[PDB]
């Protein structure tokens, strides 16, 4: 029967489907594993990245007195299935919105939501094949394209994933003030006693030649920007494991309760069928009269 | 009350081995924590030590059956849970009837390990 | 079954299923000594290095010629297979005894060996419009002879 | 893992719906009650059952002289049509119900949940997965 088979189908096709998903498990979970590494060799590059950059700084006098282009660089997967990262960065960009933002997100997702959501803002993005481990020339290539976006620009703003656990990726936030407004504060942090911990290394870098600050400025740029990506993309891999258990769980749900409904329709089909053929059968039992019984009945 | 309360923490314990061989699967038993590594330890060991060789097969199989009494089964699961019989080896569970027969089986596995070890230094 | 994606890995135990699941194919039946034979070199691993599109043309030179006798090579005193009556006596006497193993062995490590170093090496050569075709219609023809 | 107030009540009252053999309608009561007005916040979920046994099968206060209620005894079985009649929330009963509830929630977390929770050793832990076992299945 054609409705019993719509269910086998129908359940046919999930059974495909949870393969399929299963199969990507597996390749993320090769990823992670191989990505799981950083874990150990991480938190240790940037610690002099920190004085020239951490400046914990209000969120409204930093985007209000705006004279120049603000750029931002989010952080976003190729491909889907990652969770609720890339949402949680837009939602993150939507609240940062003003006149003089400028777009240069990552990652495909990140251009589709954002060339539909802010087409004139954005500018272009970059791409990166999930091919190659995640190197400085692809950081450089990230900074470089910013500074043609926007050489005036105020202040490039990185937004990416840190994987705290397995289970937990908040959403962090590079800073990185241009070079005018860095070697203002670097030059303020240096003769006054203002942000002493900055002291010794902001006199340490104004004895030195400019040529080299600016080397300092960009390498350090780079490095914010190649952490980032890096934690990322560990994010990436982990929350799509988390992800893709979910897509095999809802799959399985929706295999027990398509089976039910075909072996419960083939026990009706039965049923049904029978009953139709013990109606025709008494309808002509019914039919049907018993003449007189031509026999000797007085021989009895 | 003892026989059920052993039933019990034997099906826990082997529904926790369950759980515990998936998180190993993404992490790898040594990331796991050492209660967690003592539970991976006597699950396997009961997963062996349910087994048994039976005596009709004493035949085509070659092995001496046993016929395990309810109260033997009882202590020998009761001790195991606990942790006394941390030190066997995981294989003297493996197709064995009884605790007694997994001390003998030890015995003879240390035995011949001995012997080998012996006849490998004189050559 | 990870195999839909993510590129699978040519272990051993996938070197050897993949020639299996072609010897399978086939027309009409095999005479006993011919399968069995089949099963046994492909069972070692002598197809190993035999690409999985010309397993039908090995098994077919295998069967119907004898490579070591073409080029003067073969020494084996009486198991060849062109002697069919070989058969019975693989049957009373299994593909693993020392009366029929050693022989067995030399045989097909001598027709693998002739196989790679003559034919496959000339089907990975051909560049051509009419070579292509004909080798994909002698393919296709030993698919369905073996 | 956020734990609310109403989070920490509904698996103390899930546990307490755990049963064996009908209970006497005055010790139900009384222990939705003590659950309800956050007494056994404190208490650890899987020491509910051996906390609720207390209360029922014991007395805490006259074990360690620390009681001086004049009717509200949970010994009193005469007590649950009086309850029955007035209320738990009756200022007749009302008084004396929260009294003798917080003194057996103390008595409780002070000497019996304490010493739980330094049990370490494999015997000991035996011994009280057992008793848990016992009191799971009686009150
Ligand atoms: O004309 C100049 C003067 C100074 N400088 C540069 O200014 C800096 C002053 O550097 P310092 O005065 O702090 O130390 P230094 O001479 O020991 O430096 P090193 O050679 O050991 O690195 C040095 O890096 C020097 O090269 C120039 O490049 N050109």
């Amino acid at each position: 029967s054609g409705k019993l088979r719509l269910y086998k189908e129908k359940l046919e096709g999930y059974n495909r489907f949870y393969s399929i998903v299963k199969t990507i498990k597996m390749v993320t979970l090769a990823k992670y594993r191989a990505a799981q590494g950083r874990i150990r060799t991480r938190d240790f590059s940037l610690r002099y990245t920190e004085l020239a950059f951490s400046k914990p700084q209000a969120s409204r006098d930093a985007v209000v007195a705006a004279k120049n282009a603000l750029v931002y660089i989010p952080i976003t997967t190729n491909r889907g299935s990652c969770g609720a990262l890339n949402s949680n960065i837009v939602r993150c960009i939507d609240s940062v919105v003003s006149s003089k933002m400028v777009l240069m997100p990552v990652g495909k997702r990140g251009i589709d939501s954002f060339s539909k959501l802010y087409p004139d803002e954005f500018r272009y993005g970059i791409i990166n094949d999930m091919k190659e481990s995640m190197h400085f020339g692809y950081a450089t290539f990230v900074i470089e394209n910013a500074y043609e976006v926007s050489k005036d620009a105020d202040r490039y703003q990185v937004i990416f994933n840190r994987f705290v656990s397995a289970g937990v990726q908040r959403n962090a936030v590079y800073n990185i003030p241009s070079y005018e407004k860095w070697k203002e504060d670097l030059a303020d942090a240096a003769s006054s006693d203002n942000q002493k911990n900055r002291y010794l290394f902001a006199n340490a870098l104004q004895n030195e030649e400019e040529q080299l600050i600016r080397d300092f400025f960009d390498f350090h740029a780079a490095l914010a920007v190649l952490n980032a990506v890096g934690e990322n993309e560990l994010s990436e891999q982990a929350a799509r494991l988390v992800a893709v258990e979910g897509q095999l769980t809802n799959i399985s749900s929706l295999q027990q309760r398509t089976s039910s409904l075909y072996n419960k329709t083939r026990q009706f089909g039965i049923t049904a069928a029978l009953i139709e053929i013990l109606s025709a059968m008494s309808s002509l039992e019914g039919n049907a009269m018993k003449g007189v019984r031509r026999n000797k009945f007085w021989e009895g | 009350v003892d026989h059920y309360n052993v039933a019990q923490d034997v099906v826990q314990m082997l529904t926790k081995y369950r759980e515990l061989q998936d998180i190993i699967a993404v992490l790898g038993i040594d990331e796991l924590s050492e209660e967690d590594k003592l539970i991976v330890d006597r699950a396997r060991k009961l997963v062996k030590f349910l087994s048994q060789p039976f005596q009709v097969a004493e035949v085509f199989t070659g092995m001496t059956g046993h016929y395990v009494q309810l109260d033997d089964t009882i202590d020998s699961f009761s001790g195991l849970l606990m942790g006394t019989y941390d030190q066997v080896p995981e294989m003297a569970f493996y197709m064995v009837g009884g605790i007694n027969s997994v001390l003998e089986k030890a015995k003879k596995m240390a035995e011949e390990a001995a012997e080998l070890e012996k006849m490998r230094r004189a050559r | 079954a990870d195999s839909v994606g993510g590129q699978q890995v040519q272990t051993i135990p996938m070197i050897r299923g993949a020639r299996f699941v072609a010897l399978f194919n086939q027309k009409q039946p095999s005479y006993f000594m011919n399968a069995i034979v089949s099963l046994y070199a492909c069972l070692n691993g002598y197809l190993d290095d035999v690409k999985v599109q010309y397993v039908k043309f090995y098994e077919y030179l295998l069967v119907h010629r004898d490579l070591g006798i073409m080029y003067g090579t073969a020494k084996n005193k009486f198991f060849y297979m062109y002697v069919q009556e070989l058969n019975y006596l693989i049957r009373f006497f299994t593909l693993n005894s020392p009366i029929l193993h050693g022989e067995l062995e030399e045989m097909l490590k001598q027709h693998t060996h002739l196989f790679l170093q003559h034919y496959q090496s000339k089907m990975n050569a051909i560049k051509s419009e009419k070579d292509v075709k004909a080798l994909k219609n002698l393919l296709y023809s030993c698919k369905r002879a073996v």
